[PDB]
RNA sequence: UGAAGGUGUGCUGUGAGGCAUGCUGGAGGUAUCAGAAGUGCGAAUGCUGACAUAAGUAACGAUAAAGCGGGUGAAAAGCCCGCUCGCCGGAAGACCAAGGGUUCCUGUCCAACGUUAAUCGGGGCAGGGUGAGUCGACCCCUAAGGCGAGGCCGAAAGGCGUAGUCGAUGGGAAACAGGUUAAUAUUCCUGUACUUGGUGUUACUGCGAAGGGGGGACGGAGAAGGCUAUGUUGGCCGGGCG
RNA sequence: UAAGGUGAUAUGAACCGUUAUAACCGGCGAUUUCCGAAUGGGGAAACCCAGUGUGUUUCGACACACUAUCAUUAACUGAAUCCAUAGGUUAAUGAGGCGAACCGGGGGAACUGAAACAUCUAAGUACCCCGAGGAAAAGAAAUCAACCGAGAUUCCCCCAGUAGCGGCGAGCGAACGGGGAGCAGCCCAGAGCCUGAAUCAGUGUGUGUGUUAGUGGAAGCGUCUGGAAAGGCGCGCGAUACAGGGUGACAGCCCCGUACACAAAAAUGCACAUGCUGUGAGCUCGAUGAGUAGGGCGGGACACGUGGUAUCCUGUCUGAAUAUGGGGGGACCAUCCUCCAAGGCUAAAUACUCCUGACUGACCGAUAGUGAACCAGUACCGUGAGGGAAAGGCGAAAAGAACC
């Protein structure tokens, strides 16, 4: 059992994008960026919780962070997680 | 190391003269040797690395006594 | 033709990364060296 | 603690608007003071799109120096200073002039 | 909030405890898709689960 | 009611110099008599910065090569589309490891970068993009070698090394074809598979290792045979009649 | 403590607060990821992989706590080997790593000078290593002196570039004695009496006195020039405050301060006082540091290079007397004088400054002063150790140039 102040954690937002909204209204799979540390069994316990929804299987990548100038400071972005989470036919997010 | 566990006595420095008075450095090394010491007390033998001076204290004070001093130190045999 | 420098990380971390550095007490002064300069970059460990 | 404070009616010692009188309307941390109607400039402001754009010259309050106005002593009618005293255990503002107790 | 939060028990510290971080997911989600106009909230919340552990922290004899 | 500094002019002393003043400048300067020195520059193939000269000279980086029509645009030899021409093709094609680290895709911009122009770019800016039980790493296992509890040795620092513990470039389970994105795919989707382990039933039953044995497990060269990848031709199917 | 605030670039957005849970300042607390001595094992730092025990579970799993090494002590256990010992397990306590200098110790150059160079010098310097403390070391005469006396150690000024040492070259260079700073003496090598008596060390408790936020803090107007007055001119006022900084040009009286006078819920330094714990105080009788002193051989240290060379240390070989005795007085002997080694503790006067506060300068003022006034030990260079820049100024105020 994941305790639920871990699952009200590991969920950081929704991802907007083309490919996203094509994942969604294609394959039934929503994505979100996830906390970097987040395993995917924490990922599918808390969108089955927290957006009661089933789920059947959890994809993961990282996405390392861009160097960006601002000033002629050079600094980098944060790498972050983002998860693809494939819902069970019938579901509706 | 090369150090007597009676006396403490271990290698020193000093210089080569010649008859010129050319100095080159040296060492001075202890008369060391390993040597077997029977302890009457405890009915055993003993092994400790002495110089023969150390070798004459033990003669002159007592194994006993030695090895009590060297518990006192911390060394161990 | 063939250079100086023939790049290899694991060669890199090996030879002068900081663990390897931690391993001697030549190689702790130099990052006690570094340390005293505020070197950002204390040794090649990326 | 501060001898100018928001909503004072002061009047300016020093400047191109000397001896006019107002009422401040925001203290800065950095020693300066917005009075009403005081220190007036004239900024081109340029259109911004995003919101809605009165892009023209509008005339605004630039911030003036606390140490160039002065508490107005309206019973004397004339710039005064101010002291601090502690009254009933809380410490109030007095005119100088003539020890009087402000606001 | 430290005082009427120090009235209440354990157990309904960790109740409120619960409630402040479900709340703390809603508006990371509101905030996310762009439906929270009100970003102060989420400064509210996260020192208010702070008050909270500070006061659990404190009744534990810590 | 205009300091220092800058730039001119006049006067002045034997000189280093001094005085006055117009303009510029916009806040400092300092007599006298004493006091102290980072107190005076043309040279040191002196040091730093700035700027000349040669000179609008040499060169623009493989002699594989271009021509034209249309588009966009302020502008097109160089970008986009088209037709033609030429060049590589055991590579100048395709795919990895290593190394690099966003260079990838899309939109937008042309200051600087690009040895020219640039509407173009590996350039600027912004957004997007990397999906695995089976691929790899991690992991089990060791080689050379490293470290190394005790230990042995050494003025100190340290050196060597036992039990061990690390260390791949080597040994160790399992996924294929088709489809799909602007950008990922043996990872997503469709279809069809496989491997190891934990639990729980059923049936039968001697299980048990840090120990024993087997196996893993191994060279160079050479010679054939049997094959497949693959190619060629026929047949077949569709199209053609120049 | 407060009428304002949510650090900077840096506007904006959404907000908080105005009489006291806004913010801000100080004391005490809480939280405090990962790597790093790094300590559960490993490792290419910031990662990979566990074991054990408590719980929890929706059977998928989850949370927490322990688990390094060495040293000492204790318990249990336990070989060859009968007693034992070695060995093994567990527990408690401690240690390790970092830091600019100063300090003690173990090792220890060369360039150079000698107008070459080897003795000698540079120099017990540089550097490497070990260890400590707020200081360290040293320290209560087996010391000097000179027949008179002094009286532990340390530091300063003389003595004196003297006496000496020295290929008597280059160079090296005291002491005695004198003036100062500071001053302090004790214990074991042992029993009896008398007893718990000084003295320190630790822990509470109070009184002062600082430190860590803070509070009050005097007195100026008119007029001229000017973009602006604090400047000119005129007339006033405060001063135990005319230190300093700011404000549109130069301000005792505009602002912040300054002299002066006050302040602490809480923590903490110091000095006293007073409790509790350990320690023993005084008298008598004793005892008085042996492989040591001394010697032979080889070196080293002493200003002193073996010299006629005392004295000190000891690698090697030896070796007393022990108070009726022994050490020293610069070869050595006699005499006399003086001290009592071979056990130990000890404040102050002394050394230094990574760091904190205040104040100061005939110190610098952007090629200067730190390498660095500025996002500098950065950019950049190098496999690495390491090397290492350039770059400050609109204005009083952004009023930083609407619109054509
Ligand atoms: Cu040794
Ligand atoms: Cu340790
Ligand atoms: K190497
Ligand atoms: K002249
Ligand atoms: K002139
Ligand atoms: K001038
Ligand atoms: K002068
Ligand atoms: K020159
Ligand atoms: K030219
Ligand atoms: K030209
Ligand atoms: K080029
Ligand atoms: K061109
Ligand atoms: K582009
Ligand atoms: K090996
Ligand atoms: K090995
Ligand atoms: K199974
Ligand atoms: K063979
Ligand atoms: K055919
Ligand atoms: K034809
Ligand atoms: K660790
Ligand atoms: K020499
Ligand atoms: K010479
Ligand atoms: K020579
Ligand atoms: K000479
Ligand atoms: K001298
Ligand atoms: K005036
Ligand atoms: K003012
Ligand atoms: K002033
Ligand atoms: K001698
Ligand atoms: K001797
Ligand atoms: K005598
Ligand atoms: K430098
Ligand atoms: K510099
Ligand atoms: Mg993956
Ligand atoms: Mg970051
Ligand atoms: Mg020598
Ligand atoms: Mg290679
Ligand atoms: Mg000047
Ligand atoms: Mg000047
Ligand atoms: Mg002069
Ligand atoms: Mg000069
Ligand atoms: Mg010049
Ligand atoms: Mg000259
Ligand atoms: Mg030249
Ligand atoms: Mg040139
Ligand atoms: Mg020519
Ligand atoms: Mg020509
Ligand atoms: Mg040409
Ligand atoms: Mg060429
Ligand atoms: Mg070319
Ligand atoms: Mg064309
Ligand atoms: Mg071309
Ligand atoms: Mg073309
Ligand atoms: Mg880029
Ligand atoms: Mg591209
Ligand atoms: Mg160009
Ligand atoms: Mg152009
Ligand atoms: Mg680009
Ligand atoms: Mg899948
Ligand atoms: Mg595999
Ligand atoms: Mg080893
Ligand atoms: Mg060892
Ligand atoms: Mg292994
Ligand atoms: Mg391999
Ligand atoms: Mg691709
Ligand atoms: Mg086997
Ligand atoms: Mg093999
Ligand atoms: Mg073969
Ligand atoms: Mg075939
Ligand atoms: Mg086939
Ligand atoms: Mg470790
Ligand atoms: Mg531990
Ligand atoms: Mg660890
Ligand atoms: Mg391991
Ligand atoms: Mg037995
Ligand atoms: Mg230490
Ligand atoms: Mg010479
Ligand atoms: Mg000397
Ligand atoms: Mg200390
Ligand atoms: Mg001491
Ligand atoms: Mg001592
Ligand atoms: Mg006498
Ligand atoms: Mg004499
Ligand atoms: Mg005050
Ligand atoms: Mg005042
Ligand atoms: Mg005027
Ligand atoms: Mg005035
Ligand atoms: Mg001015
Ligand atoms: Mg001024
Ligand atoms: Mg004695
Ligand atoms: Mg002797
Ligand atoms: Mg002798
Ligand atoms: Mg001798
Ligand atoms: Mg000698
Ligand atoms: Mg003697
Ligand atoms: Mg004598
Ligand atoms: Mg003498
Ligand atoms: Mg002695
Ligand atoms: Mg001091
Ligand atoms: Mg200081
Ligand atoms: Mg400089
Ligand atoms: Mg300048």
């Amino acid at each position: 059992m994941i305790r639920e102040e871990r699952l009200l954690k590991v969920l950081r937002a929704p991802h907007v994008s083309e490919k996203a909204s094509t994942a969604m209204e294609k394959s039934n799979t929503i994505v979100l960026k996830v906390a970097k540390d987040a395993t995917k069994a924490e990922i599918k316990a808390a969108v089955q919780k927290l957006f009661e929804v089933e789920v059947e299987v959890v994809n993961t990548l990282v996405v390392k962070g861009k160097v960006k100038r601002h000033g002629q400071r050079i600094g980098r972005r944060s790498d972050w997680k983002k998860a693809y989470v494939t819902l069970k036919e019938g579901q509706n997010l | 190391s090369r150090v007597c566990q009676v006396t403490g006595k271990r290698p020193v420095t000093g210089n080569n003269r010649s008859h010129a008075l050319n100095a080159t450095k040296r060492r001075f090394l202890p008369n060391l040797h390993s040597h077997r010491f029977w302890v009457e007390s405890e009915k055993r033998f003993v092994t400790l690395r002495v110089s023969a001076k150390g070798m004459r204290v033990i003669d002159k004070k007592g194994i006993d006594t030695v090895l009590a001093e060297l518990r006192a130190r911390g060394e161990k045999y | 033709m063939k250079r100086t420098f023939q790049p290899s990380v694991l060669k890199r971390n090996r030879s002068h990364g900081f663990r390897a550095r931690m391993a001697t007490k030549n190689g702790r002064q130099v990052l006690a060296r570094r340390r005293a300069k505020g070197r950002a970059r204390l040794t090649v460990s990326k | 603690a501060a001898k100018i404070r928001r909503d004072d009616e002061v009047i300016v010692l020093t400047g191109k608007d000397k001896g006019k009188r107002g009422k401040v309307k925001n203290v800065l941390s950095s020693g300066k003071v917005i009075v009403e109607g005081i220190n007036l400039v004239k900024k081109h402001q340029k259109p911004v799109p995003a919101l809605n754009q009165p892009g023209g010259i509008v005339e605004k309050e630039a911030a003036i120096q606390v140490s160039n106005v002065a508490i107005f002593n309206a019973a004397t009618g004339k710039a005064d200073r101010v002291g601090f005293r502690f009254e009933d255990g809380k410490k109030v503002r007095f005119f100088k002039s003539n020890s009087e107790t402000i606001k | 909030k430290a005082k009427e939060l120090r009235e209440k028990s354990v157990e309904e510290l960790n109740t409120e405890l619960l409630n402040l971080l479900r709340e703390q997911f809603n508006l990371r989600m509101q905030a996310a898709s762009g439906q929270l106009q009100q970003s102060h909230l989420l400064k509210q919340v996260r020192r208010d689960v702070a008050r909270v552990k500070t006061l659990l922290n404190e009744k534990a004899g810590a």
